[PDB]
């Protein structure tokens, strides 16, 4: 039908009845996300997580952006 | 076969069909570049990139009958 | 075509009363069973009611003494309108996931919920059509079509023409637009235009024009259960997978929210829960990692009727070594209530043979089938369903019309019973491999 | 409202001063439990606790899950609550400990409130400001509003196929978009359009209500490990790119502390720590008990309610000891034992009016005697099981109170499992066509 | 805060004299245990020094005696700079990597490499683009304090281009390396849009210098460069877990070059510990590959824990003490414990009490004092939490004797849950059968 | 970037530090107390024959066993042999419980390992252009083609290296390197000689300023030649052919950019890979091109495989191309783990053992514990008295040997906390009821340890 297909039965599409799919996709995307490069900017410096950063052939973007393409759009790049 | 598709009759659902069993990124990333792209990426007065670099299909490894099942007789028999 | 006679080809319905709930003798094909029918009638009234959980009832009895047939008798007493699953218990041990969840995804398999919501279609033949592709493109056209009834031109817009010739709509199809969405289902050809048509086949059938108006409303009912919302929310495009099998283990966070949102479409009266009936065949082959699942999978409100069928008498439990009833450990036999069944009485024989020879459409002579039932008194009901199908092939070897004596004294001398079988073996000892020792004469 | 096995059971039923009273919220009797449960109540909302283990022995056809769905109903929809039984421990695509951690971050709970600003309307216009900005122009049937958009979720409208007067549900803070349809005024602009018409919303442009809302701490996890839902297309496949359970290293688990306090420090999540009910333990194994020993050592673990109706049994994986309770000795020590007696004949009685009045099932007092002495020779589990078949013996022979000759039709038609073992047992005798097959 | 009061929450380090290595009884959290902590403390001395590779060293004795304290002790006083690995051993137990590898990855974790270097980053604010389109261009950026004109040539224009920098973003340029990562938003353009998207975060300006340089003391472990040269996009691994059997060749080319890094002065290696906690649940399969991983150079000293006395070995038939084969007990140094006296048992319940907050009359803690000697020290450590909190409900301060004693009535001790199991046989189900009444 | 720091470049001791070899004559018998070892003779000269049949290419799939008790010198001769035979040798030290995994059938783990454990020597050259561009100066051809606009018949470059400078004319068909690999002035490159296909690597370090932000990696100027005719030496094992030709590394397509962006899986090799790989190496050696060096496989704990892996070692074993199989086993009469019938010697199966040269280990004698506890005491640097040997090594005869090497680093540490250099008696005999052995641990396991109770163990 087209209640569960288009309008709210479905856990990602946010429609009005699916209040939580925008919320929970951005506090789950892109604020508490640890590979944000805020969230990893504060923990690059000793002990922590993000210690070995610096070393690989990386950058903070090279990093966000390989952490929610695909494996198809990484591939692409 | 072709694959299962949902018979659901709104048009959000013939549009994320088109966006997701068609999907044109994919598409472009896979076969390579439009001509007029690369008219415009080889008579442009600086060098400019593409999102396709080259042709992503493999190259398939059978050469007289590649990626489809439709085959003929053979003058040979 | 594919209505091969099977073994519970004959059954059409539980056939006892609705009223006050007698089991009538011999109806619908059940014939014989009297106790165990009006519990089953008992069980089959409180499903369709839907203000109970879900419970656990065990049809434990002897071999073939119609355990299968009981619950092929409620599955087709309940319509295309209850989900009725059935589940052999040895599905569940899979690779592509685990076993709990396997068993999981089967209790959620019969929650159904019942939408009814409407469409609007077009039903009639294409007069003609014209396309205005002149270099120009799809950009407008006109549709002229007709009922028995009414005639009309619609003007098209571009990914409508763009359907046109995506179906190939031809002078005298019988299409139906579906206005919402943008599909085309060719109902069939019209026949008036029998001529207009060369490249189709020599045979081809063709309809008459629809009759009655040309823009109606539709009032469909959907029905799907909990596991269809838990595997369409569960990948990209997810829904291949409930085709596929290549389900895996779904994440339980996903199905605690589809639980929560059938309550919202409840509350809401956008929806309306409908519990089904879950039919585990041969329980006794579960280890007790099932069992001690399903003693809480039947606690929630979401659960369906489970119904069950045992044969084991004192038997062991898999996974574990002590001995139990029914192959069923003692704190899940406090969930299940039993119904026990009972051996069959020559003259019920008789009749249900009688029945199973109606049903394959075989003559017989009544010496034949007293020599028959003398036979099932011995051997059970299989073996003489079995020489009831063989008899009428060996009286057509000979061309004969009515099978009789001389025909099931043949499928009796060819086809031993098991227990002629048994008795072979047990005077065939040497040569037949029992553990160690091959002998050659 | 559909009766389930635990419908009546509502709270606890507690005084003001923490004692319990008999024949209270559902419950019969079971007075010391109730009051354990509810200072286990207590100390779970007093948030003192990282982990703390919660046993609870007595034999089954006891209450012992009563008492969890208690403590489920006294919390409130609030504080989470994960009921897991200990067969769904084990998978075929991650080890074993790392499901009891998946259900430890099920647990806990973090609120977050929106203040969600909602826009329904019809497109007025597309106009791209600069040369960029593009302005919107929403038109309700309450009148039209501007509106600018940034230049990244104009590129999430773009996606969409949005063109001239089509209405669309912008969500102002998430950012979230979805075309509702083409507006009813434009609608017999050709005449077999293929489009969605719907009417111009009635109300408000700019809908301002505000929602608080729960995630877990797993549902982090899985967000922060893997790509979730929105753009992950290649798992279409199926095969090798699905979203298989992967395990959750304790790195992961150790940033995302630190970035979900970082979160509560600024005021704007609150935690709520959870309940874990796992139910059945005997089927946990000693591949587990030595994994809970370390894991409720954390100081974010939840409180654990266990549960467990078995004597002196074999521990599963290590056949060559046993333990009170199917539960290691080394793990015996660290857990709160609760007792659970079993009932006496006047308090099974008050269950059987309480079930009876739970299904809407009413009948004679002649009657509840009977659905007693079945509760007291056999098992209180099948007494409770034949108000609801009886009834159905009821409505059909001309009457709507259940007597006695209903219960004495339906102990006849439904055979417990001690009637149907002596009939296995004697009436089985020899095996053989007509025999059961040991 | 995402930090609760768990069992191990008083013990601040071991708490032993660092001149002498005298335990002096009451110091940071741990009570009266005197001979096996300066055992500990003797093994954390040779710890830090982390020139001796490779021992192992076992802690037997009673459960609720204090050996997963004493080790918490060793972690808490060692700070961050040696690594510590809490592995229990059902963790190795997997199914999609094998039990060696596993249990080398343990191995492989607990060595960290220290480097020490300059980090020549530049935060900011952008104001203005200006490309000059003839190539060249001007990028305008501020922080709090400064702001500044820096020139561009041909290419990183197009690394804007491809990064679609706007006026008001705040970008960051690591000039050793030269790639733009964009930061996100600042708050001094929240009044600009309206309907923002779901990409933008906002972000306060940076503050002081543009050019930052700094001198960053990097320290990885030996597992982190194992994961990292595994696959191409391989270091969301060791955050995801989708790695497996790493070959060989790969451990052997690391080991080398640490090797050569340690040589020309790059790095510094730093041994650490790798704990093991409840050993007797690997098998012999995991005790014939750890008495081999404990003989390179690069091994770890391993400290492990264990409860049981004379018990069948798993994956074998015969029995064995303290759970583990004999030729693995040949290899490994044992630190035995000892039941605690009532002296001991009094202070410990204090300093429970005192971390828990809760205040107990001099009573209740004798009471608690003979309940914890006739049960345990699990079980007297979870009355004080039920005291507490049923004075709480009856609105008392201080804690009494009615409190304890009503706790002590309602849960019920592991000694006398035996006799309540063992009274009432008939409907808990044993082996086969259940009355049911 | 990253600072040096100036501190002392020591090492770390293990418990084979000490062992520098088998320290035989010359003429192969064996002297006690050199090179690390102390007394163990008929060993020491097995080895040695066993490492002059390494070095002779003898060898050709033999096998050796290490019986003997635990701790008694196993693992110490393979260390002595692997260090006796050097580092261009081969050497892969594997256990019995490293075969097990979860990708691959478990008789396929001991076939890589066997190709992991040969090695095969390339000696090649390389001739390469290298250095920093400084023109690229085009010239017109003699005769333009009709039609066209530029004939250009040979393109100038100017390589300069850290060294010198160098003009070059090349061949006009290396533009299609230069416009897709975007070479300017001020770039590295290197153009090799079979094909000719210049290769930026970096922009060099002198032009790192003429900009300011645009920013890539800044490599230096190349410190070495401009014409590189250099020859190399190169080993691979035949592991890495196995691997390469089976899973190729770097392709371009979609499908090879996810193998090797998804994780790496372990499968197993078809045999006609292998033969075939036989069949070419054996042919590349016949040409007079490559070295095969045959190295050892170190099984050690070789009572962990089990009867399904002999079964693959025979066939294994029987191939014309295998290394030396030296295993280690400790046990008596031991049940072998597949087949749980047959008692048999060491855990080896009685098929299996006749291909293997049995080596014997003894015990040692109460005399040269002291001697063993004097080489690892001047091995770690804690010096001792003599009283304080002979206390050490009184615990050595009565308890065990890996003990008494274990009471010196918490003696040394009690030494200098108590404020001495050197270890005297009373602080071995303090660290001696520190850290119990086995034997005190399992009496008080017993005999304080009586039952399950309260204050008890768990049995
Ligand atoms: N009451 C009945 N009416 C008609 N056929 C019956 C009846 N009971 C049993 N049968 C027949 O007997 C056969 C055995 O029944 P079934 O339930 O399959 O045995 P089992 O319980 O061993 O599976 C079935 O093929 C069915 O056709
Ligand atoms: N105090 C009580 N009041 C009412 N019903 C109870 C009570 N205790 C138990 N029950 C009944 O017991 C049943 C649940 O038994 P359960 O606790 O599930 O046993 P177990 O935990 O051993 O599986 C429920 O049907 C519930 O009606
Ligand atoms: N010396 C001590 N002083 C204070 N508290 C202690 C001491 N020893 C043990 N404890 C406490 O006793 C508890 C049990 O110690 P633990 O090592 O967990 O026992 P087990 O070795 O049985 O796991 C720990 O929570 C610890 O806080
Ligand atoms: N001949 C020897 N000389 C010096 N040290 C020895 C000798 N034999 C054995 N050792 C020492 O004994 C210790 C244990 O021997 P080990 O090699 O573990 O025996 P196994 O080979 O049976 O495992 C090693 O640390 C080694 O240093």
């Amino acid at each position: 039908p087209r209640l569960i297909w288009c309008d709210g039965g479905r856990l990602d599409k946010p429609g009005p009845g699916n209040l939580v799919a925008g919320f929970r996709s951005k506090y789950l995307n892109h604020m508490m996300n640890i590979w944000t490069p805020e969230n990893i900017r504060s923990s690059l410096e000793g002990i922590e997580n993000f210690t070995w950063l610096r070393f690989v052939d990386t950058s903070l973007q090279e990093a966000y952006r390989a952490s929610h393409t695909d494996v198809f759009a990484r591939a692409v790049d | 076969a072709p694959p299962i598709e949902v018979v659901c009759d709104s048009r959000s659902a013939v549009i994320e069909r088109e966006n997701i069993m068609f999907h044109p990124a994919m598409r472009k990333a896979l076969f390579g570049p439009t001509p007029s792209e690369i008219k415009e990426a080889s008579f442009g007065p600086r060098p400019v990139t593409l999102y396709p670099p080259r042709a992503l299909l493999p190259a398939p490894d059978h050469d007289k009958q590649r990626f489809t099942n439709i085959t003929v007789p053979s003058m040979a028999r | 075509g594919l209505n091969l006679i099977a073994a519970h080809s004959h059954i059409r319905g539980l056939g006892v009363d609705a009223d006050t709930l007698e089991p009538r003798p011999s109806s619908q094909g059940l014939v014989g069973q009297e106790k165990a029918r009006k519990a089953a009638a008992v069980v089959l009234e409180m499903i369709k009611q839907g203000k109970i959980a879900g419970r656990a009832v065990l049809i434990a009895g002897p071999p073939s003494t119609g355990k299968t047939a009981i619950a092929m008798g409620m599955a087709q007493s309940l319509g295309q309108d209850v989900p009725f699953t059935t589940l052999a218990a040895s599905e569940i041990f899979s690779l592509e996931m685990s076993k709990t969840e396997a068993l999981t995804q089967a209790f959620r398999k019969s929650i159904g919920v019942r939408i009814k919501e409407e469409s609007e279609i077009m039903e009639g033949e294409v007069v003609e059509i014209q396309i205005d592709r002149s270099t120009g493109g799809a950009k407008q056209g006109k549709l002229t079509i007709k009922t028995t009834d009414m005639e009309a031109i619609y003007d098209m817009g571009s990914k409508m023409i763009d359907a046109m010739t995506k179906e190939r709509v031809m002078a005298g199809d019988i299409i139906s637009i579906d206005k919402s969405s943008g599909k085309i289902t060719k109902l069939g050809r019209s026949y008036a235009r029998s001529r207009d048509y060369d490249a189709m086949g020599v045979d081809t059938k063709f309809l008459q024009c629809p009759e009655g108006e040309l823009q109606k409303r539709k009032e469909v009912v959907h029905t799907v259960s909990l596991h269809e919302i838990d595997v369409i929310n569960s990948r990209t495009q997810g829904f291949l997978a409930l085709f596929s099998g290549d389900t895996g283990e779904i994440r339980s966070e996903i199905r605690d929210q589809i639980n929560t949102k059938v309550a919202e479409w409840k509350e809401e009266g956008k929806a309306e829960i409908v519990p089904g009936v879950l039919f585990i065949d041969e329980v006794h082959m579960l280890d007790i990692e099932c069992f001690s699942y399903i003693n809480r999978a039947l606690e929630s409100d979401l659960a369906p009727i489970v119904i069950m069928a045992s044969n084991r008498g004192v038997s062991r439990i898999r996974g574990t070594d002590y001995k139990s009833p029914h192959g069923l450990p003692l704190d899940f036999l406090d969930r299940v209530v039993i119904i026990n069944t009972h051996p069959y009485t020559p003259d019920e024989l008789r009749q249900i043979l009688s029945i199973r020879a109606q049903e394959e459409e075989v003559d017989l002579t009544p010496d034949a089938l007293a020599l028959l039932t003398k036979i099932g008194q011995e051997a059970g009901l299989r073996y003489a369903s079995n020489l009831i199908t063989t008899s009428q092939l060996i009286a057509a070897k000979r061309r004969a019309k009515q099978v009789g004596v001389e025909d099931v004294q043949r499928s009796f001398k060819l086809f031993y019973d098991p227990a002629r079988s048994v008795r072979f073996v047990q005077e065939s000892e040497k040569r037949l491999i029992g553990n160690d020792g091959v002998v050659d004469f | 409202h559909r009766t389930a096995a635990h419908t009546h059971i509502k709270g606890l039923g507690l005084n003001s001063s923490g004692i319990a009273e008999k024949q209270a919220a559902g419950f019969v009797g079971q007075c010391a439990a109730r009051e354990a449960c509810g200072v286990v109540v207590d100390l779970i909302k007093a948030h003192k606790m990282a982990g703390r283990g919660v046993l609870l022995a007595g034999g089954p056809g006891t209450g012992k899950t009563a008492l969890a769905l208690a403590i489920s109903q006294e919390l409130g929809t609030k504080i989470p609550f994960c009921p897991i039984t200990g067969s769904e421990i084990y998978s075929t695509e991650v080890k074993k400990t790392e499901v009891l951690m998946e259900n430890f971050r099920r647990a806990i709970g973090l609120r977050v409130r929106e203040t969600k600003d909602v826009y329904e309307g019809e497109v007025t216009e597309m106009t791209p400001e600069e040369a960029s900005t593009l302005l919107i122009g929403l038109k309700s049937a309450r009148g039209q509003k501007k509106l600018r958009l940034d230049p990244s979720i104009y590129e999430a409208i773009q996606k969409e196929r949005v063109q001239v007067g089509d209405v669309i549900y912008i969500e102002t803070n998430t950012g979230a978009c979805k075309r509702v349809g083409r507006s009813d005024a434009y609608a017999t602009e050709f005449d077999l359009e293929a489009e969605e018409y719907v009417p111009i919303p009635k109300g408000e442009v700019h809908k301002k209500k505000e929602i608080v809302q729960d995630v877990t701490l797993h549902d982090l996890d899985v967000a922060n490990a893997r790509p979730q839902g929105g753009q992950d297309i290649i798992s279409m496949m199926g095969q090798l790119m699905k979203p298989k359970m992967t395990e959750i290293t304790d790195k992961l688990r150790m940033e995302i502390n630190k970035v979900v306090q970082k979160y509560i420090n600024q005021g704007v999540a609150e935690l709520i720590p959870g309940v874990l009910f796992i139910d059945e333990a005997h089927m946990l194994d000693i591949e587990c008990f030595t994994y809970l020993n370390k894991a409720l050592e954390s100081p974010i673990a939840p409180i654990v309610v266990l549960a467990s109706n078995r004597g002196i049994a074999t521990i599963r994986g290590a056949d060559d000891l046993k333990a009170a309770h199917g539960i290691p000795p080394d793990f015996l020590q660290r857990l709160l034992i609760i007792p659970t007696h079993p009932y006496e004949p006047d308090e099974i009685r008050r269950i059987v009016r309480i079930r009876a009045q739970t299904e809407g099932v009413q009948l004679t007092d002649a009657a509840v005697d009977r659905v007693a002495e079945h509760g007291v020779r056999i098992s209180l589990r099948y007494c409770l099981q034949l108000l609801a078949p009886a009834s159905i013996l009821a409505r059909v022979n001309g009457r709507t109170q259940v007597d006695v000759q209903d219960i004495a039709e339906a102990e006849e038609l439904f055979l417990d499992a001690r009637r149907s073992a002596n009939i296995l047992t004697s009436t089985g005798e020899s095996g053989g066509l007509h025999g059961f097959i040991s």
